[PDB]
């Protein structure tokens, strides 16, 4: 469903 | 400050689909 | 969103998605007020009977986003919170009263066509403009039935008498609570639902055209139902709170 997100983020 | 302004719309006065509507209620 | 329609670009640059890190999945609405602050219905923070407790760092807020699913390169920010706020007589137990919260991000997000702040009513401007039969605008990406949506979903709906808010259902209304939607067979319909809880209910003033949020987006017994509407925090009657949790730690 979701588009992962840049890691920087997490 | 600048608040509640859009740059898409109200800083560029462009109108959305339907704010007319919301306007046409605001009677009084 | 029930029986809203596909937002435009930037129509809504308030808007703001709670987003949980793990798994990944849009819990709820907020909105932009500042640089620095996002509001949103504290239920999306804290609900004890759902055992919802998020901390900070279990969460993230995406700002200028139109896509729901999509990582929208080089359009949105996503921001950590560097702390969480509830207002502290927030009624968990009953009745959702007062379901209002201030999240303070970690730095500051920068302005763009598609992220802007909306103002916040002050006395004035909450006496003239709530007022039954005044429509309000609510957006979001929660479901469109009571699937999800592709898009913000936006919908305009009137903002109800207080006697006929509380003649539609059982649950205590308060002070802090207003309800808007049409009403069966007026020939509109139209209503927020699960994943919207949050989000603004706003208004375009008519004396000096600005948006201002008027009411965040908090509970209702289903979503779209005849007869039945969707309930929003009073933002104006909230506000000494939110100046003061703004005015001591920003
Ligand atoms: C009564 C309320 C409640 O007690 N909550 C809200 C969710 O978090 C826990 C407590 N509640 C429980 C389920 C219900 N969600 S829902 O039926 O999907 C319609 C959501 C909304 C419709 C109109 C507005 Cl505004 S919003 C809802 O709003
Ligand atoms: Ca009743
Ligand atoms: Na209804």
């Amino acid at each position: 469903d979701f588009e992962e997100i840049p890691e920087e983020y997490l | 400050a600048d608040c509640g302004l859009r740059p898409l719309f109200e800083k560029k006065s462009l109108e959305d689909k339907t704010e007319r509507e919301l306007l046409e209620s605001y009677i009084d | 969103i029930v029986e809203g329609s596909d937002a435009e670009i930037g129509m809504s640059p308030w808007q703001v998605m709670l987003f949980r890190k793990s798994p990944q999945e849009l819990l709820c609405g907020a909105s932009l007020i500042s640089d620095r602050w996002v509001l949103t219905a504290a239920h999306c923070l804290l609900y004890p009977p759902w055992d919802k407790n998020f901390t900070e760092n279990d969460l993230l807020v995406r700002i200028g986003k139109h896509s729901r699913t999509r990582y929208e390169r080089n359009i949105e920010k996503i921001s950590m919170l560097e702390k969480i706020y509830i207002h502290p007589r927030y009624n968990w137990r009953e009745n959702l009263d007062r379901d209002i919260a201030l999240m303070k991000l970690k730095k500051p997000v920068a302005f763009s066509d598609y992220i802007h702040p909306v103002c916040l009513p002050d006395r004035e401007t909450a006496a003239s403009l709530l007022q039954a039969g005044y429509k309000g605008r609510v957006t979001g990406w929660g479901n469109l039935k009571e699937g999800q949506p592709s898009v913000l979903q936006v919908v305009n709906l009137p903002i109800v008498e207080r006697p006929v808010c509380k003649d539609s259902t059982r649950i205590r209304i308060t002070d802090n609570m207003f309800c808007a939607g049409y009403k069966p067979d007026e020939g509109k319909r139209g209503d927020a639902c699960e994943g919207d809880s949050g989000g603004p209910f706003v208004m375009k003033s008519p004396f000096n055209n600005r948006w201002y949020q008027m009411g965040i987006v908090s509970w209702g017994e289903g979503c779209d139902r005849d007869g039945k509407y969707g309930f929003y925090t009073h933002v104006f009657r909230l506000k000494k709170w939110i100046q003061k949790v703004i005015d001591q730690f920003g």
